[PDB]
């Protein structure tokens, strides 16, 4: 009974350490996937994932690199507790089943289910997190909101409760594309490396292998990250719906700009699941003595 | 960590033995283990290693004839050996390393990157 | 008590520069950021160049980036717009605004002090 108990509470605490940290990562993430959309800029101005974190440093201030974080930590217990702390015992649920599909099937079948509850809990702290993150005195459309508690009391009066799950679809079809994306790059790529003997099969053929499998889960992710992350961003009205956000930026930007914050996203991606895994193991076996 | 071969002993060339190596301690089933000979007089040379994952990796010299299996629930690992020849007669050692040291296959066959090592037996075919 | 006074305007021809200078009275310069902004007649007031409170961070409307250059010397207490190849479309009232913050915005009512503007003026 009380391991699941501290599951979900290691979960909660490793996900918000994790956070912190990378914070200013996804800031310049989002900075850089809005830059695209930013209307009338006569020039780019982020570049680089430390020429943005710079620029924003230097024009707005460090503070804004953080602006979204209650948000984020909000994210990180309500949704992230969930999603890391319930997997053992979604696969656990599949693992009685387990004549119902491969090893691979049911791990993508426990990401898939515990990812997609823990994406609909998680959304209103998502459209929070990166319309205080895109927001800027010097950019596009003026400031809205004064931080996260204001941001969901000026969300939720002017666009209701509704209006906070802006975005579900695409941060649905994102998860699912990271989910199965790792999990099936994971796999084939160590396959790769042992049965043609160019690695031993040891823990660093492991982490090459999942750090090929993380980056080709955020480029998968990408594109349909950038148009989440404008479509949640964006005013009513702007956008009709996120196919038509979808084609805008294909037809003005081109196909280049679905890419546009893969770096830095793919630098969180990876430093934040490291410092979660590595900090919800320890805290795990330490709580559970 | 301290491991105990045996299986040890005489056999016609063709015939076949088995090997086992047993850890006692803090054994860990994430160790990788592996077997090396020294024949008299000759150098300690790299037999055959099972992985923590259980993939099994050959020298040359015995590729297609040794088979490394390994008993997760005892910590047991075996070593097969058919179609003994004479120039197999050496003390076998089997030898434990812990995870993350092996990055290319190639470093299954260095000595050095294994942490404990048993007192080996002796494997004799007669011409 | 808080004053701030533009000074440097005048009447200069396409092509020449101008240099505009803001004196602050009754406040620590360094703690706020400076912008200046300008209304042409019957315009509303038009963002042209912010600097934060260190003076690391400028930035600038894109009708006067590459031509319009802002500083700040927190030590003099004074803020200053540096205007290059002026044209007659730069013909307006330019404002001097300070901003209870270290950092600027493009807004207007974001700024918590404001000058009394000083008239430039451009002919064909
Ligand atoms: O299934 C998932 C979801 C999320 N993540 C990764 O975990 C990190 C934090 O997970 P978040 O829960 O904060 O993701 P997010 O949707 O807010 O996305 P970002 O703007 O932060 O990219 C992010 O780097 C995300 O890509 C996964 O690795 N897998």
């Amino acid at each position: 009974h009380p391991t699941l108990g501290v599951q979900l509470f290691s979960a909660g605490i490793a996900a918000c350490l994790a956070d912190v940290i990378t914070f200013p990562l996804d800031t310049a993430k989002v900075r850089l996937q809005v830059q695209g959309e930013c209307p009338t800029s006569s020039v780019i101005r982020y570049k680089g994932v430390l020429g943005t974190i710079t620029a924003v440093v230097k024009t707005e201030g460090r503070m804004k690199l953080y602006s979204g974080l209650p948000a984020g930590l909000q994210r990180q217990i309500s949704s992230a507790s969930l999603r890391i702390g319930l997997y053992d015992t979604v696969q656990e649920f599949l693992t009685a089943g387990k004549e119902t599909a491969p090893s691979l099937g049911s791990k993508i079948l426990a990401g898939l289910t515990t990812g997609g509850v823990a994406v609909f809990i998680g959304q209103p702290t998502e459209v929070v997190k990166v319309r205080l993150q895109a927001q800027s005195h010097l950019h596009g459309i003026k400031p809205r909101y004064t931080g996260t508690y204001n941001a969901y009391r000026i969300i939720a009066t002017t666009e209701g409760l509704t209006g906070l799950w802006k975005g579900t679809t695409p941060n649905l079809m994102r998860s699912v594309i990271i989910n199965c994306t790792e999990l099936v790059t994971y796999d084939l790529m160590k396959e790769a490396f042992v049965k043609n003997n160019i690695l031993a099969d040891d823990v660093p053929c492991h982490l090459v292998s999942a750090l090929i499998a993380g980056f080709c889960a955020t480029a998968m992710s990408s594109p349909v990250d950038v148009v989440k992350t404008r479509f949640i961003n964006s005013p009513p009205g702007q956008y009709k719906s996120v196919p038509n956000c979808a084609m805008k930026v294909f037809t003005n930007e081109g196909p280049t700009a679905f890419f546009k914050g893969l770096v830095p996203s793919f630098l969180r991606l990876g430093s934040w699941n490291v410092i979660m895994f590595v900090c919800f193991e320890q805290l795990k076996r330490e709580l559970s003595k | 960590v301290q491991l105990v071969e045996s299986g040890g002993g005489l056999v016609q060339a063709g015939g076949s033995l088995r090997l086992s190596c047993a850890p006692s301690g803090r054994t860990s089933s994430t160790y990788t283990m592996g077997w090396f000979r020294q024949a008299p007089g000759k150098e300690r040379e790299f037999v055959a290693a099972i992985s923590w994952t259980g993939t099994p990796y050959y020298a040359d010299s015995v590729k297609g004839r040794f088979t490394i299996s390994r008993d997760n629930a005892k910590n047991t690992v075996y070593l097969q050996m058919n179609s003994l020849k004479p120039e197999d007669t050496a003390v076998y050692y089997c030898a434990a390393a812990r995870p993350g040291l092996f990055i290319f296959v190639s470093d299954y066959a260095r000595t050095a990157k294994y942490d404990y090592w048993g007192q080996g037996t002796q494997v004799t075919v007669p011409p | 008590q808080v004053q701030l006074v533009e000074s440097g305007g005048g009447l200069v021809q396409a092509g020449d520069s101008l240099r505009l200078s803001c004196a602050a009275s009754g406040l620590t310069l360094k703690n706020y950021a400076m912008g200046w902004f300008r209304q042409a007649p019957g315009k509303e007031h038009e963002f042209v160049a912010v600097i934060s409170w260190s003076g690391s961070g400028t930035s600038y409307a894109d009708s006067v980036e590459g031509r319009f250059t802002i500083s700040r010397d927190n030590a003099k207490n004074t803020a200053f717009l540096q205007m290059s190849s002026l044209k007659p479309e730069d013909t307006a009232v330019y404002y001097c605004a300070a901003r209870d913050g270290g950092y600027g915005s493009r807004w207007p009512d974001e700024y918590t002090y404001w000058g009394q503007g000083t008239q430039v003026t451009v002919p064909p």
